[PDB]
């Protein structure tokens, strides 16, 4: 009872199963798509703290793989790498067919330690986790993967108009954090701008801000000191909220560039 | 897709010389490139197999050089029906022709 | 600066119970996971205990049912309570502070001493 | 209902099998598992994107549902059923020629 | 379980010349995914608590001199101080973070002759 | 061992026309033959190509959904049914069979199509 | 009938995985849904003992067929044949070249 | 060329495909349903001494799996735990998918030691094994199984009235058994009541009077135990 | 013809899995069942070199389409494309809207 | 939009897709069939030395497979033992549903050392490696596989006629072969006679030669001897050439038979 | 028949390079695999190198960088560079031959002994 | 990796009557495709290079007297002198050939009494 979707003259309508309505023309396979369209678009945040949160652990339910022919390039993909305390496996290793999601803007290569109270981790808002055509509703370690949900289409066959025409390389950032409690309310990130140099990590902050923070740190930082690793704590000292708006909209909005001075950062001892 | 690159446009030289015609691919093509040469008025003639492959009955003077992503064809010792334009066409997807070259 | 400090210790009869105390200073508790590690007289150290951020305990299989660590974010102190010590536990104890999210212990207390 | 919808999809598809003539088809001589993709911008039609979004969140209920009543490890027959189920509607028995349940057109 | 086992157990080197401490691991600690070593180096001077000398089988601690330089990859390592002064002196333990147990090779003293 | 081309002419905008390649010498139906057109003055591209048994049919981005190929292997002639035809169509096409590197081998002469 | 066998069962208590349609709970989300013992969904149709009798039968005869169809195969795990009965239905009722009068595609002319 | 049995108006006749008989219709996928019938419902014995006979070890003959959507309660389901003499596998390890047999009544937990001549265990009768909406051919170890056959069946017109509703408390019991020689004509089990006691099997004993054995009895202790005909009626009767 | 390919064998000796009605003996069972490699039956087709040749043509001109089916999909084992070749032979030939005495729908009168 | 043969009146006509011909009848899944026809049969060059090269190593490509329900019998097939020059693995094992290919005139088992630089080896003809009834792009260790192409086909009113009956004994032999810098063109090959005794491979010798040099070779080759394991070169000093027909080719008869004497031995060294 | 000789052997310092080259005859070289094993004089033989007929490189994990194996196959010698020699490397080289595709060692050069 | 252990570190026997070295490898090398065991035996005289004695575990070399006679299958393996003699004395090694790193087990010694 997987509902249907059927594109009439570039509208959407579900299809009328139980109506059987004949307009609707499925000539071929080629006509039916499955998609996988991220959350991210959605317009939930997509934060490491924010995101981390919907994620979740338990054990008993069997993982589950569904086929999404095309998908949405995503914003925002994640790459967790989570261990127990002891060193011990949390996150199930990836199974042989399962490959990092294609064309993800920023990569957030989350790593760290947490408790893992389940055999596997679950979406609690009930998405698929999406990987390279390849929807799993676990989360597997190591495999750059971006939250979402699949819908199945049947495309018009009028001249491949969809997914096979352009109505009208990608570089993939790798955002690394260092996270311990993962999994839990207690959960605390480190941003990884460098080996020696981490800065605390709020919600607020947004991809494009955090490689602007890497790059006032490379400047200001202190990095190359002999006293340990920096745990550094930025705010941005300005009026508005950083990234209010969402990564289309923030395009099509004037952007708001911060510079190096308005940083503020204090040493964590 | 991956564009097709003849370095010289045209280039003139007498009989008896040694010429290079160069054919460069943006994104590497893994030794599949074949030249043709088109007599002008009349239809192109395949030269070179595949980078080197020489195709039978073509005179040995013609010599097909390859690599990864630049290729190169050099006439021996131009004679004069070997002075006809030359062109270059990649298999690796979507079988393009490079501009061709005037001798 | 980091700086831990161990208590406890000392001459505790086989079968016995015996409560480690690491306190520690100069670093935010609760971000940062605790472990134990004991060196043995003659021998390397040994990892015996861990405890996540968020109070999940994880031990090893030589203490697996006899030891208990546990931590108080709000007073900064770290306790290891053994219980059923035997002879073999008669190692030098000390706590250790992973690097956040990593598993290499990067800050060390001076370690006390427990005989049994 | 949603709160925002992202109006431009960016998506990523693989490859027509119709476009590609080169010798890449050949495994050994192919692009990698990164270069498989091909790319799209439906940016033309919002209302299109929105509620192609709107029904993907409708979906995901049933989707789920499926997904744990079949012991698949790795399903790929939803479409598959999709179309026979099709099928299997228009045509299950006995089609009324006048009658609309199965609409065959005469003349 | 992966055991480490340091291969000299005592290395006696005058001052001012090159030591080397080997490392072999039951199991391979080079994780695939980032191709970085999960292993560490512990100095231990005679009274005080473990010093950790070297992170991610070759990453250098802050504080730790110049010459102590970390190599290897797969299942063994090495640990080696360029010039030995006569303050280092010590006990040097690896560990691997790999796997679960965390286990800490036997010691390694180095003596000054 | 030669291939003869015929149906060019002058078509308006628009519009339909067929070409024909037939095959002296040749099976063709053994072989994958293809068309190739050349630009007066701007040089050569490949248009569409067939399968040897007419099963696989190939088209160029630019007439993907204009042109219509199709082979009767009985004859050994190629048809080309170009349709919807557009002013750069304006060019020669040379009918030509598949090689080593989706080579084309044999050429035969080109015929005229003007829009 | 199902004299063969020595004796038949005449209560069938079925377990099937749930209605889809059954579960309107937030618990369609995996993570905060029924473990795998739980999904289950029951029922009893005791009162007709010459279906259950007569599938009894059904099964004990088709395991011939279903035997030699796993032997051919080399699925490791076969879940096709629910679909490949329904692609054999849909292609024998409309192979092709029906025709309206005669039996062999079956449309009822009014 | 499976035989898919068509139900309508509550009488199962199987599918005739030469006579392209029109009274049934497909209206949807839901309609085709593969139910899983348990063996013990043809009246075959149940217990462990008979069940074993059934069960035998073939080598060069790949496992094959084929799902069922819908099954029947077991009265009888078995686990084995056999290991060869030495410790070495006798039975292969569960794969991923596989998991045990739900709603057994008695689940006859067989543990022990027994020559295992084949790679896998097979069913003589040519049954499937079943395993949690997986028939499988062979035996798994470890995981609960109820000896059974597979059924197609076209579910009557979208109705819903047959396996989606009942036209018209779940407890499982885990009888334990050691067993030697497992898999051939000299098995011996003697029945685990609890840790240091024992009671050596016989084929007449039923999973009810297992269950009282242990009320009866109050350097393991083998007990033979003796109590016309018991259980001569099947587990529905 | 298949003279473009360098040799085409006239003979065709064809190795297949067994007919579901041929075997009626006790051997479906797998446990008295012929091993993996008995499994097998055996044919000639030398009497026609035309059909086989030819497909031996359409294998070699097929394999770019199967290589490129491959590679969009995600599968580790591919065995539905027989079923999808039946869902697209179905979809075309009766996806709907089919006119009674029409090039589109396969129907015809009487 | 896998081409789809249609098998008319035992005439062969490929479908055509957008036609949906009125005339072909496909009453049922049995109809629909695919086979696997072996490359031995379309005259590429079958002996070990030749076929090695069309055969070759590559990593970042994922293996797939296929089945093939009926198949060819090959003359020639190959079971690859090959490892790296260390020992290391350069082959990946077979899964489990793998097995060898079923019917094999000779089966040609290399096992040697060659340099080893894909992940997986790949067909570089761009054919499938079949494995009893899979058709796989990927070389599987010790596994018997014949390179082939898949055809799909719709046979011909399922009225037996066609994969049904003959329309009109396998005995395998393991022809043993060593090699080194196996995948690469500076390719070496021994034929193993036994244990002791090696004859270095040529591509002109063909199965039947190295059934004959066996002979030759037990009968009167001193093969045994105590200074070591012997590498002989072999040339058939005939003048007509070895083997130059195909197996199918003139039924391989009034084919000039060379006899024991005729074949001449050194020893390299 | 096959003669496998050793040369270069020497004293070298600490963290210094020395440069180990095997003759071979009686054999075609260019068909055969060539290792290089180590035997410590307490410590029993031990492989510290692989050349493949191509030219490939394969080494253990304590030489993995140190060491670099070369062949040149026209003069039929067989080249072992090493570098950063480190106490634990003093031992005998040989040069040792694998039977043709399998990788026992049938013929070993006669060793040559560096000291650290 | 398999790590080879020979048992008799030195096997003092007098000369004429059996000698049997027992080889221990950590996992089996007996490999199923082929079902021949990747163990090799070698022969070191005191100062004369490595010489291959025994190969797959049992088939001998052509140069090696029948005396040697070697057997085992899958995890353990042995080396049988059917009657020593005075210029069989010698350090024994074993080998594994079926994994990535190739593994030399210690030395036996045989010495004659
Ligand atoms: C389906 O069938 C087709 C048709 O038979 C198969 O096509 C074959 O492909 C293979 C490899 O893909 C080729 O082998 C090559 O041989 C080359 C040597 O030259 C050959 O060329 C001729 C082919 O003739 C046709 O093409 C030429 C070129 O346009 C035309 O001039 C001619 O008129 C024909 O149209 C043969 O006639 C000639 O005898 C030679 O055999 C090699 O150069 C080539 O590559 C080698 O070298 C490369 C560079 O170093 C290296 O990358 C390669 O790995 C290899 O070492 C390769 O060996 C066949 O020649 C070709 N046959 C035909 C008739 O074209 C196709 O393979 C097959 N596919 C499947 C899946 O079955
Ligand atoms: C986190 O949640 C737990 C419940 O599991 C609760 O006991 C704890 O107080 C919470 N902590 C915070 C900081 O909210
Ligand atoms: C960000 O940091 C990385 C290293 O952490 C550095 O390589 C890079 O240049 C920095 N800037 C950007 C824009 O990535
Ligand atoms: C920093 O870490 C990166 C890996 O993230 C490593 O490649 C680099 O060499 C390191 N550099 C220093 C100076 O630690
Ligand atoms: C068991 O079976 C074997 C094999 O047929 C036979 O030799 C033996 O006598 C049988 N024993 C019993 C008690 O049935
Ligand atoms: C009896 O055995 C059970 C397992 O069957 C075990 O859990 C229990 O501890 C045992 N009790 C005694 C007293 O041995
Ligand atoms: C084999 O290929 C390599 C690759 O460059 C080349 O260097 C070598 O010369 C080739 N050998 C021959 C004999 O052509
Ligand atoms: C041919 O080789 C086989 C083994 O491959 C051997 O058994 C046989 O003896 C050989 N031929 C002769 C005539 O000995
Ligand atoms: C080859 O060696 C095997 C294994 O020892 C043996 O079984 C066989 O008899 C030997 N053959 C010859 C001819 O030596």
């Amino acid at each position: 009872s997987i509902p249907l979707g059927v594109i009439h003259n570039s509208t959407l309508q579900v299809s009328d199963v139980d109506k059987l309505v004949c307009r609707d023309k499925l000539s071929s396979t080629n006509q039916l798509r499955s998609v996988g369209l991220n959350l991210e678009g959605n317009g939930v945040a997509t934060d490491v703290p924010s995101a981390t949160k919907r994620w979740g652990f338990r054990s008993g339910v069997p993982p589950k793989v569904v086929n999404y022919e095309a998908g949405e390039w995503a914003e925002n993909c994640y790459n967790l790498e989570i261990k127990k305390p002891d060193g011990s496996e949390c996150l199930p290793a990836a199974p042989d067919g399962i490959r990092g999601f294609p064309r993800c803007r920023y990569v957030h290569k989350v790593s760290g330690t947490g408790p893992c109270a389940g055999d596997f981790a679950f979406h609690k808002e009930g998405a698929f986790f999406l990987y390279d055509r390849l929807a799993s509703t676990v989360i597997y370690r190591g495999t750059t993967f971006a939250e979402g949900v699949v819908a199945f289409l049947i495309l018009p066959q009028a001249k491949k108009d969809f997914f096979s025409s352009h109505p009208l390389g990608y570089y993939s950032t790798t955002i690394r954090y260092q996270a311990t409690g993962f999994g839990t309310n207690e959960t605390e990130y480190l941003f990884e701008v460098d080996n020696l140099t981490y800065v605390q990590l709020e919600s607020r902050f947004t991809p494009q801000f955090l490689l602007q923070l890497n790059e006032t740190i490379y400047t200001s930082g202190k990095r190359s000191n002999t006293t340990g690793k920096l745990i550094w704590k930025v705010n941005p000292e300005i009026d508005t909220t950083i990234g209010e708006w969402a990564f289309w909209e923030t395009k099509k909005n004037l952007t708001r560039k911060i510079r190096s001075e308005e940083l503020s950062f204090t040493v964590v001892n | 897709d991956i564009q097709m690159t003849q370095s010289p446009s045209s280039l003139s030289a007498s009989v008896g010389d040694r010429v290079t015609i160069t054919c460069r691919a943006s994104q590497s093509i893994s030794s599949f490139l074949n030249w043709y040469q088109q007599k002008p008025g009349k239809a192109p003639k395949l030269l070179i197999y595949a980078a080197s492959s020489l195709q039978s009955g073509v005179p040995s003077r013609f010599s097909g050089s390859g690599s990864g992503t630049d290729f190169t064809l050099t006439i021996s010792s131009l004679q004069p029906e070997d002075f006809a334009t030359y062109y270059c066409q990649q298999s690796y997807s979507t079988l393009t022709f490079g501009q061709g070259t005037r001798l | 600066e980091v700086q831990l400090v161990e208590s406890g210790g000392g001459l505790v009869q086989p079968g016995g119970s015996l409560r480690l105390s690491c306190a520690a200073s100069g670093f935010t508790f609760s971000s940062y996971d605790m472990h134990w590690v004991r060196q043995a007289t003659g021998k390397g150290l040994e990892w015996v205990s861990a405890i996540g951020t968020a109070g999940d305990t994880y031990y090893p299989g030589s203490v697996k049912g006899r030891f208990t660590i546990s931590r108080e974010n709000a007073k900064n102190s770290l306790y290891l309570q053994m219980n059923s010590l035997r002879a073999g536990d008669t190692a030098v104890y000390y706590c250790a502070r992973t690097w956040f999210g990593e598993l290499y212990f990067d800050y060390w207390g001076q370690g006390t001493l427990v005989t049994v | 209902a949603q709160p925002k919808c992202n109006p431009n999809l960016h998506y990523w598809t693989t490859q027509d099998e119709g476009a590609a003539i080169g010798l890449a088809w050949i495994p050994y001589f192919g692009p990698a598992a990164e270069g498989i993709y091909t790319e799209g911008l439906m940016h033309n039609q919002d209302g299109l994107i929105c509620g192609l979004r709107q029904l993907a969140n409708e979906t995901t209920q049933a989707l789920q549902l499926f997904l744990r009543a079949t012991t698949e490890l790795r399903t790929f027959s939803i479409l598959n059923r999709k179309a026979i189920d099709f099928l299997l509607q228009r045509w299950g028995g006995t089609c009324h020629i006048l009658g609309p349940d199965c609409c065959i057109e005469p003349h | 379980d992966i055991v480490m086992t340091q291969s000299p157990d005592s290395l006696a080197v005058s001052l001012g010349e090159r030591a080397t401490i080997n490392c072999k691991s039951s199991q391979s600690v080079l994780y695939s995914s980032n191709n970085k070593n999960y292993l560490a180096w512990y100095q231990q001077k005679p009274g005080q608590p473990p010093k950790l000398l070297i992170y991610w089988a070759s990453t250098r601690e802050s504080g730790v001199p110049d010459r102590f330089s970390g190599s290897g990859s797969g299942t063994e390592f090495t640990l080696t101080i360029t010039s030995l002064q006569a303050e280092d002196v010590a006990v040097y333990y690896c560990q691997q973070y790999y796997s679960s147990p965390l286990t800490f090779g036997g010691g390694t003293k180095v003596e000054i002759k | 061992v030669q291939l003869v081309e015929s149906g060019g002419g002058l078509v308006q905008p628009g519009g339909s026309l067929r070409l024909s390649c037939a095959a002296s010498g040749f099976t063709s139906s053994s072989y994958a033959m293809n068309w190739v057109r050349q630009a007066p003055g701007k040089g050569l591209e490949w248009v569409s190509t067939i399968s040897g048994m007419g099963g696989s049919t190939y088209y160029a981005d630019s007439v993907k959904g204009r042109f219509t190929i199709s082979r009767d292997n009985s004859k050994n002639t190629l048809y080309l049914q170009m349709n919807s035809l557009r002013a750069e169509d304006t060019a020669v096409y040379y009918c030509a069979k598949r090689g080593y590197p989706h080579s084309f081998d044999i050429w035969g002469q080109g015929t005229m199509v003007t829009v």
